[PDB]
């Protein structure tokens, strides 16, 4: 009866979700994009109300430039955040922010100004009564229903692995790798340009992202896949464009996600995601390693590649000792599970102590988020 | 010959991302280029501040490392490159005909 | 290592048997007591280790024994809500002067025989029916 | 109310759920085949890009305009924080120690000022290297100043090394000819060597009895090259040192290399450092366990992640070198 | 439709029955283990 | 994520499968423990004789 | 044969220092880093060479991956040690090692195979006529000039405390703690993330180490310094990156060495260096403690932070009884003290009896080091 | 054992790892009958080595450290202590008694406690005491197989005696004479 509870807002790097607490599915799902008129002032200033947001922005791909206000989990532009947040509050949820608490998510090891700026925007612009900031990986572990395991979360801007044993987090073993789906999009464009299909601008960005989501897969064996793709054409598929032209992907279906495991294709001096998980496990203590082997949890929209779980299990079993067992939990709904975690965490009766109310903000300022959260 | 100026070691993620985007674009379009590091050699780093025109500089501090030159013709920074990518005028921007 | 084998032999047999028989008869008595006290409401416990895991049985037992109102148990099938339900009963015990050692909500949730038996014994000994 | 919840869902969704439960994704099918195709239309055309651009543009033009319920104006509807100010410490006392020493330090430059600043104990004010050379000697050495910014070490430039001038085809032809005056083959850091060419080198060194050292460092070699080299090592009796560092060899390929060691007694140094992916501890255990079998190899360059295999490999190398020492001692006396 | 209704009933019955039969197997196997422990310990006290 | 009721039904099916699998694994480990206990019986009785 | 002068070589975790015996300062000081080609592409600057050793590797950071042959005072890569020793003998001192004796250093509590492999490698690959292995913290006391006191050494790989009374060392009171400059560098990377700056690769590690060597200091009072740093920007200083941009560390300059006094920041449950020294003093007998309190000797490159001496004296004075008198001897040249005492040790006339001959090695194998050395 | 397992490169530092080291000691330590002969045997061959599995799947090899840790019970100079061994302590405690009661004490030596559960402790103790004692006396070491609980078991005997009901420190006596009553009643 607390003004139909709080609102869970999972503002991902490439796409935002919002909804009410206590519900299984988010009410609103739309990309986090701001579209502006590109260079012209034609047709009586066509492109009026110059900020196009969300679905309306991707509707007019040809005549606009699409800018992502979140890059690598860090807010480059704050006006675009508060425009997106205004769109979420008023244009789709259609609820007043004055009577509803807000839950927000962020990357683990982020610059400290982001929390203070989000608190300032929540309390000074939308005057929300209470607000809290959490971590996506802890929400994923909440959504999985387990209190012990290692969580990988890979969105469009950041990948991070955290271990949690018995509800106790280990801050020294938390890792952050800056290799996400945007880099895979750029690599897909690079390998598509060699075939003959050159894709440059933001409309091409949306088209290439759609191609990657609809036609990619993680090969179990890379050299065997190369031999199969060179020998025959059974792996080849066809993708039709919105106008009607049809192209063939072929060899580019499995080379795009392989940069997740071998970053040498992307031009980055880094290890793979499996090495990140293994090194995060080795940084824990001796005894609690085994449970972290038996409770590996995947999350995020990047992990919807087909066959990622079996391949990463094969890699981990190649690295791990042969005595104990390795299993990987890959729920089919994991892309939304972070938001679902919020829908659990705002639903708990004991969480009412943890809200940052306006009265304490009016005495402490935006620095109170360092003491109240985490 | 196109010369792109790259800082191999940098404390800012966005600088490395922009440099890798420029490298990927030159790599995909089969365009021959020179790979020059400003951290590894002081002389080229001093020359790179010296070539660029003053009417578009950063107000505080040294200019950002990703810069494009055509021989000793100065093409531009990452901003003009992204604008030409949007406007499909990249080949004119680098000065390479057609 | 015949003497070490005989020491492990004695350890495996006599201590375990002498603890097991006491544990069995104690839990059989405790089931009868909690069933007699829970029969006023429409509730029954068929297994001491499994029925007290979820937490509704314990909070209803404290409801009937105290005779006095308790907060709403949270509703949900996952582990976290179960931890909440056990924790609220533990807090209610913490208010009325009852002193507990080695008691966590995850101990009751996971199903440790020693700790649930000790909790029921402490309820019988130190708590007041009133 | 399970039945009511299922009735609340669509009946077509219920039939789809029954079909999906019968299908349970596609675990049986391989990774490539488990995806569904998008469309059934055949590929047509060389992908004229301008048609795509023009179609997207007119699609943007003839779109009905979504009108938002509430316009955005950037209105601040909450109380401003307005951070507090402190009364701070308004103290002012003059020390005035000595008319002589007033004028002595009144006109001193900042660079010479920092020396007497550091000798009195304001280590926080300047950098540590500056602070220590201030205390190094009884003279003014400090040139920089406390306010100035610190700069990194430049070290020393390294002259450029001449690129690799070793040609491929003539070297392979001389190897195949069993050339008596070719003993060292260097293939380090060469652009775009074909994999079948490297395999041809691998069978070429099978019958060569005059080349003592080989190196393919930084050639982007892969598992077939490793397999061919592992086959070659059993036949050859002259090759002393094999170098395969900085490559793309997987763990199984390295296992094939170490599995050839018991058969040949002519290799003394093998280096497999800096591979693209870690080999895993199982491969390391096999490597060390059956490298303990071999008694000829003396030098082995690999960084073991675990401690057990590393210790056993070090012990095996110690044993081989001690065998060399013992046979020399027995030969002397 | 109706076929969906018996399909839902069939899946619910199959899952519930699998859970239940696994439950009796584990539970009367636990009975069996307890009897084994009783007799083993007392014969082994005779050894001692 | 299409609807909340879909996720509720999905979680019911997932819970049923998961609980059945857990009971299966517990039954298996109890079986091998039972075999170990029976071997202890046989050895002890032979030693008694 | 007085022309035959031995060579004093200290193999530290970070830097190697080599020189001739009987000299006040080492002739060659250079980091022990092996650089190998990256996998992103071929290098520009080297041909037939496989790797770079020393300052040549340090200068070409942008095309190389850097590896440390010493990990926590343990030689993980023996071929890397052969490369390091070959570079030291042939490229820095420019002398043939066949004609000179060699003196080496070692951490106290090591694997026993370290000395054996070191002796075998030296004798077989360099044909030295005589050699000897000594322990670092005895050489520190030789350099200080007294025969009674406790030595607390902190290098780049390990920290160790040992007491000595009148030249008799007490092996049961030697303590070894795994806390050195590398963990401080990693913590500095982790605490430089929240200001915005990000450092990932090995070249970034060298940059962060260079920042730490010049910007970090030990606070006398941690809470008072924290309040002072939150009060104003007096403590802030600026650094110039090689790219050109200027960073401002601010608060965390005295947070990095605080891990030496509170290891719980790194997540380990060990004690600080002051507690370690006090425990090492308490392990000795009752009578000699009065000397050991008066002659605490600092050493190692890690103890070069300003303000360490007063802080350590304050902590030990808090721990120790009030009657006892405590002073901390911090020589200004302490960074090279482990080398300097070695130059003393090779100069003594008795030490000529203590060398390990080539003949003695020939009969006794590599196990002669345990009987001949301590 | 931690300090001597450092010699092989294995590192254990935390309090949680001390339990692991204690388990290793309980499983894989024994008292050698002759120490120098055992050192020569362990140096000559590798037949004495054993393998242990860590809780995280790592495999370690103890080897020569199996019998060096219990040997510290008989030579306390390994720990830096200047005290005598347990056999010397037992012989000195016998020698402090009167002359007449020594003959019964030599044949009735009893071991107790968990630390005396190392395999081979009884033979070594008997050999050393027989070496110290005069030849005409005979030494018998009594080591019951359940000795780890002997300190409990005798207590369970002592509370069952009839006269021990006259030994208890009652509540009233403590209330009358404070907490210092325990010296008057308990030995
Ligand atoms: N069906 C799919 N198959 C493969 N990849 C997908 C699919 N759907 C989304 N993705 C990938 O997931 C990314 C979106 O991740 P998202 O969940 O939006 O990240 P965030 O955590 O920032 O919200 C896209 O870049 C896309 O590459
Ligand atoms: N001027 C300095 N101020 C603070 N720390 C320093 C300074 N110079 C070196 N260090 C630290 O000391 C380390 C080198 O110590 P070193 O003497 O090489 O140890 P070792 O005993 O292993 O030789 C470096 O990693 C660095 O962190």
């Amino acid at each position: 009866d607390d003004d139909i509870a709080a609102l869970v807002v999972d503002n991902g790097s490439g796409m935002c979700k919002a909804g009410f607490a206590g519900d299984d599915a988010p009410r609103a799902v739309f990309p986090s994009i701001v579209g502006r008129p590109r260079h012209q002032g034609v047709m009586v200033g066509m492109g009026q109300k110059d900020s196009y947001v969300g679905d309306e922005a991707q509707s007019k791909r040809g005549i606009l430039t699409l800018k992502y206000p979140i890059e690598h989990g860090i807010v480059t532009n704050w006006d675009d955040m508060e425009k997106i947040w205004h769109h979420t509050f008023y244009n789709e949820l259609r609820v007043a922010p004055e009577e509803h608490p807000v839950l927000l998510t962020e990357a683990p090891l982020n610059p400290k100004a982001n929390r203070e700026k989000m608190t300032q925007i929540m309390f000074e612009t939308f005057n929300t009564p209470a607000m809290y900031v959490a971590i996506q990986a802890v929400l994923s572990l909440y959504a999985s229903g387990r209190t012990t395991g290692i969580v990988m979360d890979s969105g469009d801007g950041v990948t991070h692995t955290v271990p949690i044993y018995e509800g106790y987090a280990l801050p020294h073993a938390i890792l952050r790798l800056d290799l996400a789906g945007r880099d895979l999009t750029d690599y897909l464009m690079k390998i598509l340009t060699e075939r003959g299909y050159s894709f440059t601008t933001t409309a091409e960005r949306e088209i290439v992202r759609d191609i990657k989501e609809k036609l990619c897969y993680v090969a179990l064996d890379f050299e065997q896949e190369m031999a199969t793709a060179a020998s025959s054409s059974s792996l080849e598929k066809s993708y039709e464009l919105p106008d009607g032209q049809v192209i063939t992907i072929g060899n580019e279906r499995f080379r795009c996600p392989e940069a997740l495991f071998q970053p040498s294709f992307l031009g980055m001096e880094s290890c793979g995601i499996h090495e990140t998980t293994f090194n995060s496990i080795m940084k824990c203590d001796v005894d609690i390693r085994k449970d972290l082997y038996a409770n590996t949890v995947l999350s995020g929209g990047t992990t919807m590649y087909p066959g990622i779980a079996d391949r990463m299990q094969k890699e981990i079993t190649a690295l791990a000792p042969s005595t104990m067992k390795i299993k990987i939990i890959a729920p089919p709904e994991r892309k939304y599970s972070v938001w679902i975690g919020g829908s659990i965490l705002a639903s708990l009766s004991t969480f009412q102590q943890m809200w940052i109310s306006k009265q304490e903000y009016d005495e402490s300022g935006p620095s109170i988020v360092h003491r109240k959260c985490f | 010959v196109i010369r792109v100026f790259i800082a191999s070691s940098s404390g800012f993620v966005a600088i490395k991302k922009k440099q890798q985007d420029v490298v990927r674009f030159l790599e995909a379009n089969k365009i021959e280029f020179e790979e020059v590091d400003i951290t590894m050699s002081e002389e080229q780093r001093q020359w790179m501040y010296k070539n660029i025109p003053p009417e578009k500089k950063p107000a505080q501090g040294n200019p950002l490392p990703p810069q494009i030159f055509n021989g000793d013709r100065y093409c531009g920074d990452y901003d003009s490159f992204f604008e030409s990518k949007e406007s499909n005028t990249v080949f004119s921007f680098l000065g390479l005909k057609s | 290592d015949n003497d070490n084998s005989s020491a492990r032999l004695f350890e495996r047999s006599r201590i375990k048997a002498l603890a097991d028989e006491r544990e069995v008869v104690q839990k059989k008595t405790f089931t009868k007591w909690v069933n007699s006290h829970l029969a006023r409401v429409s509730c029954r416990i068929t297994d001491l280790y499994k029925d007290l895991r979820d937490g509704r049985m314990l909070i209803k037992l404290l409801e009937v024994l105290s005779g006095e109102m308790l907060p709403k148990p949270t509703k949900g099938k996952m582990r976290i809500h179960c931890l909440e339900n056990v924790d609220k009963a533990l807090q209610f015990l913490k208010e009325q002067r009852v002193h507990l050692e080695n008691m966590g909500s995850h101990d009751i949730v996971d199903g440790n025989h020693r700790l649930v038996l000790g909790l029921i014994w402490t309820i019988i000994l130190r708590f007041q029916i009133q | 109310d399970e039945d009511e919840i299922l009735g609340a869902l669509t009946e077509e969704e219920l039939r789809t759920l029954e079909n999906e439960l019968d299908e349970l994704d596609n675990a049986l099918l391989p990774a490539g085949l488990r995806q569904k195709d998008q469309t059934t239309k055949a590929p047509t055309g060389p992908f004229k890009r301008e048609e795509l651009l023009d179609h997207l543009e007119k699609q943007a033009k003839e779109f009905k305009d979504r009108e938002d319920l509430v316009p955005y104006t950037g209105e601040k509807r909450g109380k401003v924080w307005v951070p507090k100010q402190k009364p701070m410490d308004p103290v002012l006392e003059t020390v005035t120690l000595e008319p002589e020493l007033e004028e002595a330090l009144a006109n001193a430059s900042d660079a010479e000022l920092c020396d007497i600043a550091a000798i009195l104990g304001m280590h926080t004010l300047m950098s540590n290297q500056q602070y220590y050379q201030a205390l190094g000697s009884s003279s003014i050495v400090n040139k920089e100043g406390l306010n100035s910014v610190i700069k990194p070490t430049q070290y020393k430039p390294v002259p450029d090394e001449e690129p690799n001038a070793t040609d491929v085809e003539e070297t392979l032809e001389r190897i195949k000819n069993n050339d008596p005056k070719l003993e060292e083959v260097n293939l380090n850091n060469i652009r775009n060597i074909p994999i079948p060419t490297l395999k041809a080198y691998a069978e070429a060194l099978k019958e060569n009895s005059y080349v003592k050292k080989f190196s393919i460092v930084g050639t982007r070699s892969n598992d077939p090259v490793a397999f061919a080299l592992a086959e070659m090592l059993k036949v050859n009796k002259v090759l002393k040192t094999l170098n395969v560092e900085s490559n793309f060899i997987s763990g199984a390929g390295i296992l094939r290399l170490v599995e050839a060691l018991p058969y040949n007694t002519s290799l003394v140094e093998l280096k497999i450092d800096n591979q693209s992916q870690p080999l895993g501890n199982k491969v390391e255990m096999e490597i060390v366990s059956m490298l303990e079998k071999n008694a000829t190899l003396l030098k082995f360059g690999y960084h073991f992640t675990q401690q057990g295999p590393r210790l056993r490999a070090s012990n095996a190398m110690m044993n081989n070198n001690d065998l060399v020492r013992k046979r020399r001692l027995a030969d002397l006396t | 439709g109706i076929t969906t209704i018996e399909a839902v009933k069939r899946k619910i019955q199959v899952l519930q029955q699998q859970a239940d039969d696994a439950e009796e197997r584990a539970e009367r196997l636990q009975r069996e283990v307890e009897g084994e422990r009783r007799a083993r310990e007392q014969a082994e006290a005779e050894v001692a | 994520a299409g609807s909340s009721s879909l996720e509720a039904v999905r979680r019911k099916i997932r819970s049923l499968q998961e609980q059945a699998d857990a009971a299966e694994e517990r039954a298996g480990t109890l079986q091998r423990e039972l075999d170990y206990e029976r071997k202890l019986r046989e050895t002890a009785e032979a030693d008694v004789a």
